[PDB]
């Protein structure tokens, strides 16, 4: 585009909202503190994993 | 509370881990300035007659 | 949250009905000894739903 | 706790277990999985909503019980061997 | 009255309790069946996860 016209997103492309972003990346650290409690209650490593 | 903890070696460690991503998260989320706030407030009225 | 909650409260009293019907024990001792069967189960359980 | 407390190798164990387990896994999967018929069911005045959580909630929930009542005793022995 | 589970008792409830230890004592062969086979449902379980 000629010289001078910038651009800009606002309004609902200002934000971008939710599954793709980083809401796997929830459910990732909500499973690591799953599997931390799990080898809590089952002082194994492997156990866990069943 | 010792002899327990000694007894279940994971228990601590994943109270310990979770003590670090705590702390971790909250270096990231934490913004760096030099020392506290430390004046007291300061408003301004400012006009010009020219 | 009606699924989870049924879980706990069926879970609480089969593992008493169970108890009773396999040992032949009073009601109240059935799940004395019952209770103190179940409980580190829907304990981590929570601490780990959440 | 039949391992650690009685002393049996896996094997039977984890048969002992899934019995003594096979009622209660039932009766909590058949009271959940027609509580969450009425969202599926409600057409009308909240539907889409009623809907959309139902659904998923009780497919998911009639595989997982249906599969897992016959992995999870293996999960455990395919872990519980290999590493020990 | 210690291990009766319900069969010798009235109706459709009797028969239901029979019909029920004999479907959970087939079903206990039937996974002490799929026991002595560990690495084809593993097969199953990763087309799965696929």
């Amino acid at each position: 585009l000629p010289t001078g016209v910038g651009y800009d997103w606002t309004g609902m492309s200002y934000q971008e909202r939710l599954s793709g972003n980083q809401a796997p990346s929830l459910y990732a650290i909500s499973l690591i503190v799953v599997f931390l409690c799990l080898a809590a209650l089952y002082e194994s490593w492997s156990i866990p994993f069943s | 509370m010792p002899n327990f903890f000694i007894d279940r070696p994971i228990f601590a460690w994943v109270i310990a881990i979770i003590i670090m991503l705590a702390g971790g998260l909250a270096i990231l989320k934490l913004p760096v300035a030099q020392y506290p706030t430390i004046a007291p407030p300061a408003v301004t009225i400012s006009a010009s007659y020219p | 949250a009606i699924g989870l909650l049924v879980d706990d409260a069926i879970v609480v009293v089969e593992n008493v009905e169970r108890v009773m019907a396999e040992e032949g024990l009073p009601p109240k001792e059935a799940t004395r000894k019952s209770m103190g069967q179940i409980q580190g189960a829907l304990v981590g359980i929570a601490m780990v739903l959440s | 706790d039949l391992m650690d407390k009685e002393g049996k190798g896996l094997i039977e164990a984890t048969l002992d277990a899934v019995r003594m387990r096979l009622r209660p896994i039932l009766m909590t999967s058949l009271a959940f999985i027609l509580g969450v018929m009425p969202l599926v069911i409600s057409t009308g005045a909240g539907s889409g909503a009623q809907n959309a959580v139902g659904t998923g909630v009780m497919g998911g929930m009639v595989t997982a019980t249906v599969l897992a009542i016959f992995f999870v005793p293996v999960f455990f022995v395919v872990v519980r061997r290999r590493f020990s | 009255a210690k291990g009766d589970h319900g069969e010798g008792k009235k109706g459709f409830f009797g028969w239901f309790n029979r019909m029920f230890e004999k479907s959970t004592h087939h079903y206990t062969d039937s996974v002490g069946g799929i026991l002595r086979s560990t690495g084809r449902y593993l097969v199953l379980y990763l087309i799965i996860v696929v």
